[PDB]
């Protein structure tokens, strides 16, 4: 099968510079021309760099061109970017990707099959775990209907975070959200789960944070208020 | 600073017309054209832009001996050809040979 | 085919290429796009055409009735004239099935000849400065701007005009 | 460039139905353009290329046709494995390779109204400086759906920003979370708080202040 | 009926410059041979290759 | 021949190679032998075979006596019969003779464009890494096994998997 | 033509050689002078004699008065003798209207391969030791006196006697 591995990807500041690679496997690599795309976070796929087989033809995008480098070492079968001075709009998963064999272009899509990808962070801020902040359920809800009990997870950087209840026991109803991007840089999000109101009390929900890059690991217990 | 790429090629299309070869049999072209006519208009139509005769019920032998079924074609001055139907029997209505029969169709034909 | 270029070292055809039968494909900078050779293109337009005219052209008949009637007693002759109409048929038949075979693997030959010659001519021009990278393709060793392209395209080509940028390129390339 | 121009970027549609995509360019690309289909998460996927040719292990149910400037890609009947976004890219003159804007399929289902839950700032939250006011909304179709924050009775045309999850796989719902961030010297300096839906199924006005 | 013709067949007349017919041996006028084949197609174009197989 | 390869730049065929109308022929550290190159004989044979049964099968004819009996006093027909007969004779001796002549001459140029496209094929794929010594040889710059020459005969040789071992060889011999 | 050569990558023909066919033109310090190549000429000769005899001696007749004379009563029969005189007339027009058209193509054909076999001949021979400066010429990266022109046009040019002369020349000037 055809495969293609990409990596690389990681936190940068602004103007500095980062080497993306790609492994290739499942068919001759030294034949197939290849290609970046990138896709920036909630956005459409933007191309960034072409590279025929022999190296000899090298385009670019208008908005990386003069910043990006595309290369190649087909012995061992690797494909390379390098970027240069890079901005905060190139935040974006670099795709991967296997166009035609060189003297087949426009025979196949020069997109024809695409690696995983890696994501790529341009800020200046600095790696930071998250502030658990509880959401105490209304203490003035119906007897019997349910009720919402979450916990804010804010501050942190960089992506991403995951979430849990109860070591993993609550898994139903829970609707962890996509991060957002707060105008101080650093990432914020919400994770809800519904439970019935008449539980409250008697049954207590313990969300489980992990920030991977961070090393952060804390455990928060929501209670309901008090007055 | 090295550079692009230029190829050379051929037309291709939808065109699903095949062709004969002598190497090899059903060969799809991107164009093609029918030597063999095979589709006519159903008619009996006028030749050197002249109108058939056309004896209906009867054959040469009625028409030009005068039977009483022919009585009712039209006399015309010229014609390019002669039509008779399979059915036309409106012939030598009292027995007999009708000598150079054949010959006289010929003679008769425009 | 017989001369080795279509089905041969050029796989496929260009649905993307329609205002001819043989033209280019190229791709730099500024974009890439399909043309046809207009003069090799015009030239088979004109062979072709005279060839399906001659053989229909050629065929000249005079007014004749065919058909013949004859009385019970004229059977032998009638036969002759059956084998007569048969003998026709059976030459008329043969050698229209054979023509139209002998001529299309012909066509077909002759429109594979064109697109080898047209070959022929791209590499004698581009010699050092593009390389064969298959598949019917030159991969130029010195940027080849829409200008580039038309030059070649028209035969007129300046190699040494790229010559020393190429051999730079060809000899680090190489290195 | 040549670019690409893909409208609608949303359509709704139950599952099992016929769907038609459209995809047209500025200029003619004639049949150098091709699909593909990503799901959240994963890498783009080819399906048709040469604007018609179906690429290998693609369904029999995609099919795309289309020649110049006019492309559609259609799926006969809709399988819950194929609510994705799709994009279509021409490959006639390129570079800049160009691929269009993506259209979204979604499923669609009953009109589901919002349940309305708010969150005060948390004691904890008010011992570092600041603290964050959260809006849930929960289970709501269609997407479309107006959130504000009415503290005393301000507008807030800043703050408060919403996140929605994707599609739920049991029931095809929606959820968002506005969440109003304020430091401590100006949140203890107000109050009475409250959101604001102005969600369908809860249609005629709103269900908080 | 009231058309004119070249070329006249007991099935109907036929309109060509083709060289060959294979409506009827028995004709009237200046016509086409008469063959027995049931295709005789000319090719003008190239082979038709519009696509090729994954590679 | 009308390409050059038969009895051309390739002077002599093969006794040794009794699988196949076209073919290889290997030497190496482990021996040598001839082997056809079954896809370009495959191909020929189909063709050949179509050009025969396309000559035979078009001609179908029908039930048929020639004969005919005449009396002293039809000596007129009689000769009008025979003039038949003959007319016959003449235009299917003529056309018969010519077409094997015509068909034999493209059946042998039909073979020399086969040898010589298998050829240019291979050299193609050595570029660099063989050179051409003559009489449709090649000498690599570079050792080749028996999987090499399989390589080589299936289409699939790797240039540049021995393209630096043969640059250097190449570079020195010439030095 | 179909191979390239003749009004092709050859764009015109020599009115100074007069001896055959297809030739040589050389220039040296000696002089210059146009020959013909005798022995792509010979066998050119032979096989357009051969071509142009069986065209003519395969038609072979035997004794034969055409005419029929019929009375006012015979018309049928007078018709079927003219149907039969025009049936032959229509055959052997056609055929031959055809034969020589078709003829013609492969004979011009035929010498379009002569000239592009005999440049490739060359080709082969001097390899690096000669330019190809385009319309079938080449020019030496040695001087090629009477006598190595003569090997040439012999097929028994000496690459190895020139080799280092011409592969210092020709690393010079390309550097
Ligand atoms: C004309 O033909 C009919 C039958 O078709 C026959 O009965 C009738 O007697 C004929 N009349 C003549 C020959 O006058
Ligand atoms: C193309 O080549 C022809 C050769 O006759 C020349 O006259 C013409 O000027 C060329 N085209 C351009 C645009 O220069
Ligand atoms: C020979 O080439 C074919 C090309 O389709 C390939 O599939 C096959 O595996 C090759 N043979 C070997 C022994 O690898
Ligand atoms: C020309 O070549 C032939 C090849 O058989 C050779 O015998 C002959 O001696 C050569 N001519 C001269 C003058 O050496």
């Amino acid at each position: 099968e055809v495969q293609l591995v990409e990596s690389g990807g990681g936190l940068v500041q602004p103007g500095g510079s980062l080497r993306l690679s790609c492994a290739a496997s499942g068919f001759t690599f030294n034949t197939y021309n290849m290609n970046w795309v990138r896709q920036a976070p909630g956005k459409g796929l933007e191309w960034v760099s072409y590279i025929s087989s022999s190296s000899l033809s090298r385009y670019y995008a208008d908005s990386v061109k003069g910043r990006f480098t595309i290369s190649r070492d087909n012995a061992k079968n690797s494909l390379f970017l390098q970027m240069n001075s890079l901005r905060a709009e190139d935040t974006a998963v670099y795709y991967c990707a296997r166009g035609a064999q060189a003297g087949y272009s426009s025979f196949f899509p020069p997109t024809t099959f695409w690696g995983q990808g890696t994501l790529v962070t341009v800020s200046s801020a600095s790696t930071k775990g998250p502030s658990v902040f509880p959401l105490a359920p209304s203490s003035k809800s119906t007897s019997g209907g349910t009720a919402a009990l979450g916990c804010l997870v804010k501050d942190y950087f960089p992506e991403p975070v995951t979430v849990s209840w109860n070591s993993g026991a609550l898994t139903s109803g829970v609707h962890t959200f996509p991060a957002v991007l707060q105008s101080s840089g650093l990432y914020s999000l919400s994770s809800v789960v519904t439970v019935p109101s008449s539980s409250l009390g008697t049954q207590t929900y313990i969300c489980n944070v992990n920030h991977k890059p961070s090393n952060t690991k804390v455990d928060k217990k929501v209670e309901p208020k008090s007055c | 600073d090295p550079g692009d790429t230029l190829c050379i090629g051929y037309h291709a299309n939808n065109s699903t017309d095949t062709v004969d070869t002598v190497l090899e049999k059903n060969v799809t072209v991107t164009h093609s054209v029918n030597l063999l006519e095979d589709k006519h208009n159903g008619k009996l139509c006028k030749l050197r832009g002249v109108a058939p005769l056309h004896l209906g019920k009867c054959n040469i032998a009625g028409w030009i001996l005068g039977n009483p079924e022919c009585e009712s074609l039209s006399t015309a001055s010229s014609w390019s050809y002669i039509v008779e139907t399979p059915s036309s029997d409106n012939g030598t209505c009292y027995p007999g040979d009708f000598i150079d029969y054949e010959e006289l169709r010929e003679q008769l034909s425009s | 085919g017989l001369f080795g270029a279509i089905a041969g070292f050029i796989e496929g055809g260009w649905t993307g290429m329609v205002d001819g039968w043989y033209g280019y494909h190229h791709q730099n900078e500024q974009g890439s796009g399909y043309a046809a050779d207009l003069k090799s293109t015009q030239n088979a337009i004109d062979g072709i055409t005279n060839k399906v005219n001659s053989v229909i052209e050629k065929m000249n008949t005079q007014f004749t009735a065919v058909g013949k009637e004859f009385n019970h007693l004229e059977k032998r002759i009638e036969n002759l004239n059956k084998k007569v109409d048969d003998g026709f048929l059976d030459i008329w038949t043969y050698n229209a099935e054979l023509l139209v075979l002998l001529e299309n693997e012909r066509t077909l030959d002759y429109h594979d000849s064109n697109v080898k010659n047209l070959y022929e001519k791209v590499r004698s021009q581009l010699k050092n400065n593009a390389k064969e990278i298959g598949n019917g393709c030159f991969e130029f060793y010195h940027k080849c701007d829409n200008t580039c392209m038309e030059s070649v395209k028209n035969g007129t080509y300046d190699y040494p005009k790229y010559s020393e940028e190429a051999k730079l390129n060809r000899e680090e390339i190489d290195s | 460039e040549i670019v690409m121009t893909q409208s609608p970027a949303t359509l709704s549609v139950s599952p099992g139905e016929g769907v038609t995509l459209s995809c047209r360019a500025s200029q003619s690309v004639s049949s150098n353009l091709a699909w593909y289909q990503q799901k959240p998460g994963q890498a783009p996927r080819l399906l048709i290329y040469g604007a018609s040719t179906r690429a290998t292990g693609i369904p029999a149910r995609f099919s795309g046709s289309g020649s110049g400037t006019e492309f559609t890609l259609t799926i006969s009947s809709l399988q819950s494995e194929d609510f994705a976004v799709y994009y279509c890219q021409q490959y006639y003159n390129w570079p800049p390779l160009t691929f269009g804007g993506g259209t979204k399929v979604e499923i669609k289902r009953t009109v589901a109204a919002p349940s309305v839950f708010i969150f005060p700032p948390s004691d904890e939250q008010l011992k570092s400086g600041t603290a964050s006011v959260v809006c849930l909304l929960n289970n709501f179709y269609p997407r479309e759906a107006k959130v504000q924050w009415k503290v005393d009775n301000a507008l807030q045309s800043g703050n408060s920003q919403e996140s929605v999850t994707e599609q739920d796989s049991k029931d095809s719902t929606y959820s968002l979370s506005s969440t109003l961030t304020l430091s401590k010297a100006d949140y203890e300096k107000k109050k009475v708080y409250a959101c604001e839906v102005t969600h369908q199924g809860s249609s005629p006005v709103t269900k908080s202040f | 009926h009231d058309c004119n013709t070249t070329c006249q067949t007991p099935k109907g007349a036929i309109n060509t410059s083709l060289p060959f017919q294979n409506i009827h041996p028995i004709t009237i006028g200046k016509c086409p041979k008469y063959v027995k084949s049931t295709k005789l197609r000319l090719a003008t174009g190239l082979r038709n290759i519009p696509s090729i197989q994954s590679i």
